[PDB]
């Protein structure tokens, strides 16, 4: 709900968690392809 | 604002900018100037600092002496332009009883870059720890250069120690003991190959600006830290698996002598903002409580960060945490960090357009970012113009001095993007110092113009703008609004070889006079000639050994009386799928002394340019991370058009699903229409309650007015709807948009209107470097690698696609055994297979049975080399071999 | 100016249903004249139909008609399908009155001089035991489809145009050098009063005549071949 | 009904699968026949063999694989699996 707009400090806190989702998503794709290969194997 | 020739861009800022944006190109200059120890640094540091500062090299000798002192630096050998032309390194030799020349010393341009072997490089500042966030040191360009010199000097003394013992005493001098090879080779080994030394990314002025200022985080660990406020931008980082590691410096970030980043802070005492702005490093930040930028200050005078936590000193302004690229996204406070990061990255992915239109709805950084990038011509001294020509501009300063500026005209950038400067001044114009004289590639009137302002409609249009696809009006092609020039460089060399010396000549062995029709007398394509895929650019010929020709060819030789020429053909043709006009030719000969690598006789390079119309398939995007390809381009006739008959330029589907939002995009679209049509609040008996927070200046505005809404301090929802209410009609006085920002559009095909009112407006979109012409690849047959006989992507083109392991799984899943076998054999590794297939295809015969893929044969050889006796046993044939 | 010779082909779907194709059209004339053709065929071809009817026994009774299985509503829907060509132009009042148990099939209605029913096998109603039914129905020529607007007089929706359902679609053909040439597909279902082919000629004739008003401003302009 | 097939989708796979065991057998079924037809248009089959077909009235420029599919749809040929 960014409709009202967030001040300086409010936006800083939001970045702390948003960056974890992008990094956590990087590990979701690697292992799934390493698992799918063993499955196929 | 505060700049002489600054254009009029009204701002919705409710807070004054107390401190002017620092020279955001200083991070590179200060460090290198401290390194070389320029007098400007000594004069600047002595005024408010230690009276005995030591230069980087001066400090290196201080610790090294006694084993060297007073090093010299002559004026630069050649000019930057002269270095980039001759492919040499912008350097100034340095000197140091016996005098010693240590080597050519690279130098930093005014743009904070280096010319290393004719290419413009940029050193990235590294942030290393001196644990906690504040414990980060941050090596500046000059400092991490000095450290590389330490290795050179120290190992140089290791050589002198060995030399003096074996050498006779008094029979040796500093010149005989000093072998500076490890010193000069240490700096040459840095600017090249070093991971911190990088080719300047410059397809738009902003890209190169953010390339500098960008820093490395490591010398969990990727997550942002409270300390990063006002220092490193958390909203800017690569999307790939390098997030967090790489980050761009904040706008107002300033580095202290050591390298510890400092942030501007205005100490707040007694609840009143003090104009005294002081440097507070990460550690010094906890000492005094820091106040929030957006604060309620009533008239004259008048949520804070704790020393170690969250929620004494006041912030200098908003966007301290934000970087330049991030600070240029209007309505940044509404978009999610993901899209904001996406938006910033795509801003530096834009390409310079031929027209370069400034954004209709922008922020504040445009003007400052453009002039600081270095791609815009600035007047050094107030005065008046004496001459204005497409080639150069001269200014007659009142002082009496006489300065001139040569303009980059169709200069190819590092990735083929054309950089063309336009003069914006006239003859008698009186210009002030620091003013803008000529526009850069992506600039207009001094401010960055990375895209164009287009009429948008946010309605789904018969599935052609599906998911992330976009549809454009053919007007964008006819009016060259999204047309961008792209220059390509080709090169060929003539050197000595094993059995002969290459000779670049016009005469080609087997060719018709038509194919050579566009070549000159020397054999190089004539200037201004149109070149299609496969045409010859430079005719080179190299010696061929014992001919041993085929008899079937010799017979035709005598029949048609064409003497089998002596040597082979080696001409430089245009890569497949490329085309354009020839701009310039650079010829470097040997008879003409010049200076080429040993064996090279002649060196010529041809530059080809292309005028790229915005084509279906190209990738467009806005400043809010929204991106998508061009799915279709309708003629202007069949396009949703307003009652004026004014067709819309692009039709964008509603990408933002709920929760996903992407709110910032919707805001600038409405403001885009406001700024395009002007407004007038029609104040009667006061002004509406929403305009109370507004400053007078935005009350009345004419059509096509540019607006500025700085990131966090920008227009607000209430003020918007109010501006929506005020909209100057067109010719005849009809109204095209209501207070909801919607309009009843007429389907240009059926002729009947669309049943519901559709949202229309003007959005600032960009043309991204991803281009169809560069990404379309097709291959029937082509070159094959040497070691592995697999289809190799020829340097011209024709690279084959990879059928990876996963694709094989999908092929096995279908059970298409034949299609799979076909791909891994006759289509790749089958030495005799792919030829007999092509043969069979031309004749129209059945395709033969696949053979043995060369990869497998190589496998057995690799095994045998490992002393593994492998035998491909038959059912009853015992052993077998390939052969 | 000269074009590329677009042709007009017709494929017969049924006895009263045929689809037409024009190939090739210049981008993007497919949609330009397309929607205008469907609009001309549907609401620009002259034809006679039923306007209002009155049935004996129903003046304030809304739902049912005694002695007949079909209700009031269902009875009207049948008569709407009645196709009759009347050149009288003005409202003519035909009469249909049959008694005794049986099936009234339009052929029972005596058409006044000037009107001719084209579907004599049409089922209008089924008759109950020892029951008679006298129906009077107004018929005046018209155009297109005019919705519905005296005691016991029931105005009914009027399907004036012979064309019953028309739809069109567009594709791309004619490779050569440019593969975005338009192909116009139009689907028209016609009542047996006039064939699909004639309907197109009437619609086409009325269009050219209608567009002759812009031509008369100057017959010397270039336009196209 | 299924309206009408356009190009590759004709004939339907369902009407073709009734002529063979599995979708895979259908592949080899039509594949080898296509090789037979194309041999016929050329000189077939070199020594000791004579090509047969097209059994059905070929289209204007119909591809031999597209012909073997129509032939299988009309039961014009029988096959034996090994
Ligand atoms: C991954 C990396 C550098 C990559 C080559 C580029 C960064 C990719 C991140 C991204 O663009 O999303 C790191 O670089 C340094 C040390 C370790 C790492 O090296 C690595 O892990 C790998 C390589 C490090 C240096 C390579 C130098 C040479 O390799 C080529 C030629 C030489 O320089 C390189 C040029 C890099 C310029 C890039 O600039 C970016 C865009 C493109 O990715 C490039 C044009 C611009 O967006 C610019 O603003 C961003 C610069 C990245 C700042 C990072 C500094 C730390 C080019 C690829």
């Amino acid at each position: 709900s960014f409709r009202e707009g967030l001040t300086v400090l409010e936006y800083f806190i939001n970045t702390h968690g948003a960056r974890k989702g992008l990094a956590d998503t990087a590990l979701r794709t690697a292992d799934s392809g390493y698992l799918t290969r063993r499955l196929v194997d | 604002n505060s700049v002489p020739g600054a254009p009029n861009r009204v701002s919705f800022a409710k807070l004054r900018e107390p401190l002017e944006v620092p020279g955001l190109l200083d991070v590179q200059t200060d460090s290198f100037e401290w390194l070389v120890g320029s007098d400007r640094w000594r004069q600047a540091a002595i005024d408010r600092g230690e009276e005995n500062p030591v230069g980087g090299l001066e400090e290196v000798l201080a610790e090294l002496s006694p084993i060297f002192s007073d090093p010299r630096f002559d004026e630069v050998k050649a000019s930057v332009d002269e270095c980039k032309d001759k492919d040499m390194t912008y350097a100034a030799p340095l000197f140091v009883s016996q005098t010693v020349f240590m080597g050519d010393f690279p130098m930093m341009t005014e743009k904070g870059t280096f010319i290393i072997n004719g290419t413009e490089r940029v050193v990235v500042s590294q942030l290393v720890r001196s644990d906690h966030f504040g414990n980060r040191r941050l090596r500046t360009v000059g400092e991490l250069i000095q450290n590389q010199i330490r290795v050179g000097l120290s190992r140089m003394e290791r050589v002198v120690r060995e030399r003096m013992t074996t050498q006779d005493v008094e029979a040796i001098t500093p010149q005989t003991l000093i072998n500076i090879r490890p010193v000069v080779a240490a700096i040459k080994e840095f600017f090249g190959t070093s991971q911190l030394s990088q080719f300047m990314d410059q397809n738009n002025p902003l890209s190169g600006l953010t390339h500098k200022r960008r820093l490395l985080a490591l010398g969990e660990v990727r997550d942002v830290h409270p300390s990063h406020y006002g220092r490193m931008c958390p909203i800017e980082t690569p999307e790939g698996p390098n997030i967090g590691l790489i980050g761009s410096l904040s706008v107002y970030a300033r580095v202290n002598p050591f390298g510890f980043i400092e942030t501007p802070y205005r100490k707040v005492e007694n609840g009143v903002v003090t104009d005294q702005i002081d440097y507070l490093t990460a550690d010094e930040e906890d000492r005094h409580v820091v106040a929030q930028a957006n604060s309620p200050t009533d008239e004259n005078g008048r949520m804070v960060r704790k020393k170690g936590g969250e929620v004494d000193y006041m912030d200098v302004s908003p966007r301290q945490m934000v970087s330049v690229a991030t600070a240029m996204i209007p309505f940044l406070e509404h978009d999610d960090a993901n899209r904001a990061l996406m938006g910033a990255n795509m801003q530096r992915q834009a390409v310079p357009l031929v027209r370069s239109e400034a954004p209709l709805v922008g922020t504040g950084m445009e003007l400052r970012a453009a002039i600081d990038a270095g791609d815009v011509v600035v007047a050094d001294k107030t005065g008046v113009i004496e001459e204005v020509s497409a080639d150069y501009i001269t200014v007659m300063a009142d002082d009496g001095t006489r300065q001139s500026y040569r303009l980059r005209k169709f200069a190819r950038s590092n990735h083929g993007t054309c950089a063309n400067q336009r003069p914006i001044v006239d003859a008698g114009q009186r210009v002030e110092a620091g003013q803008v004289i000529a526009d850069g590639p992506c600039t207009q009137n001094g401010e960055m113009a990375l895209g164009k302002n287009l009429l948008v409609a946010i309605m789904p249009w018969e599935g052609h703008n599906y998911e992330d696809a976009i549809i454009l009006s053919n007007r964008l092609v006819e009016e060259d609004v999204l047309t961008s020039i792209h220059i390509e460089e080709h090169e060929i060399d003539a050197r000595d070889t094993k059995l002969g010396a290459e000779e670049i000549t016009r005469d080609i062995p087997n060719v018709s006079d038509e194919v050579l029709a566009d070549l000159d007398e020397r054999g190089i394509v004539r200037i201004g000639a149109e070149v299609r895929d496969g045409d010859i650019l430079v005719g080179k010929v190299t010696p061929k050994g014992e001919t041993e020709l085929t008899p079937e060819e010799r017979l035709l030789r005598a029949i048609f009386g064409e003497k089998a020429r002596e040597v082979r053909d080696t001409s430089l043709k245009v890569p497949h799928g490329e085309s354009g006009k020839v701009i310039g030719i650079r010829v470097f000969s040997r008879e003409d002394d010049d200076e080429l690598p040993a064996g090279v006789n002649e060196l010529v390079r041809v530059y080809v340019a292309q005028k790229r119309k915005i084509s279906d398939g190209d990738k467009l995007a806005g400043r809010h991370g929204n991106k998508g390809v061009i799915g279709k381009i309708l003629p202007v006739e069949d396009m949703p058009f307003l009652p004026d008959g004014t067709p819309v330029d692009i039709i964008l589907n509603t990408h933002g699903v709920p929760r996903r939002m992407n709110i910032g995009q919707i805001l600038e679209t409405h403001l885009g229409w406001v700024a395009k049509a002007g407004w007038n609040i029609d104040v009667a008996a006061g002004v509406p309650d929403w305009a109370s927070k507004l400053p007078e200046e935005l009350y009345s505005a004419p059509a096509d007015s540019t607006v500025a809404t700085p990131v966090f301090d920008g227009a607000q929802e209430g003020e918007l709807a109010g501006l929506l209410g005020s909209t100057l009609p067109n010719r005849d006085g009809e109204v095209m948009v209501d207070a909801d920002g919607k309009s009843t559009l007429f389907d240009g095909r059926s002729g009947e209107p669309f049943p519901y009112p559709v949202t229309v407006g003007y959005m600032y979109i960009l043309k991204l470097h991803h281009l169809v012409d560069d990404k379309i690849h097709a291959r029937s047959t082509g070159p094959y690698s040497m070691i592995t006989q697999q289809p190799l992507g020829g340097k011209a083109q024709f690279g084959g696609q990879r059928f990876g392991e996963m694709e094989c799984w999908a092929m096995q899943a279908y059970g298409a055994a034949y299609t799979l076998q076909e791909l891994l054999t006759i289509k790749s590794d089958d030495t005799v297979g792919r030829v007999k297939v092509y043969e069979a295809i031309v004749k129209g015969e059945n395709i033969p049975e696949p053979g043995i893929p060369e990869s497998f044969k190589v496998l057995l050889k690799e095994l045998q080399s490992l002393c593994l006796n492998v035998e491909v046993l038959s059912s009853d044939g015992a052993a077998i071999e390939m052969r | 100016l000269i074009s590329q010779r677009p042709t007009l082909s017709e494929e017969t779907v049924a006895e009263n249903r045929s689809r037409f194709v024009i190939e090739p059209l210049e981008p993007g004339f497919g949609y330009t004249l397309g929607n205008s053709l469907r609009r001309t065929l549907l609401s620009s071809i002259p034809g006679a139909a039923v306007t209002s009817i009155r049935i004996d026994g129903v003046l304030h009774e809304f739902t049912t008609v005694p002695g007949v299985k079909e209700d009031v509503t269902d009875i009207i829907l049948n008569l709407k399908g009645l196709v009759v060509s009347s050149d009288d132009d003005e409202p003519v009042t035909m009469y249909l009155r049959k008694q005794g148990p049986g099936v009234v099939t339009a052929g029972d209605i005596v058409p006044p001089a000037g009107v001719t029913v084209h579907n004599p096998d049409m089922h209008i109603a089924t008759l109950n035991d020892k029951g008679k039914l006298e129906v009077e129905l107004v018929v005046e020529r018209g155009r297109g489809y005019v919705p519905a607007v005296e005691i016991g007089r029931i105005p009914v929706d009027s399907i004036y145009s012979p064309v019953l359902k028309v739809t069109y679609k567009v594709e791309a053909t004619r490779v050569e050098q440019r593969t975005d040439f338009d192909k116009l597909i139009i689907d028209v279902e016609t009542k047996n009063s006039i064939s699909p082919r004639d309907a197109l000629a009437s619609a086409g004739g009325t269009l050219v005549e209608l567009f002759g008003l812009a031509r008369e401003l100057n017959a010397d302009s270039e336009h196209i071949e | 009904a299924y309206d009408t097939p356009l190009g590759i989708t004709n004939p339907p796979i369902d009407e073709l699968l009734s002529r063979a065991s599995s979708k895979y057998a259908l592949v080899i079924y039509a594949a080898k026949r296509a090789r037979q037809i194309n041999d016929y248009y050329n000189q077939l089959g070199d020594g000791i063999l004579e090509y047969v077909g097209p059994l059905v009235e070929p289209g204007l420029q119909e591809k031999p694989l597209s012909i073997a599919l129509r032939e299988i749809h009309g039961d014009l040929l029988e096959h034996t699996e090994g």
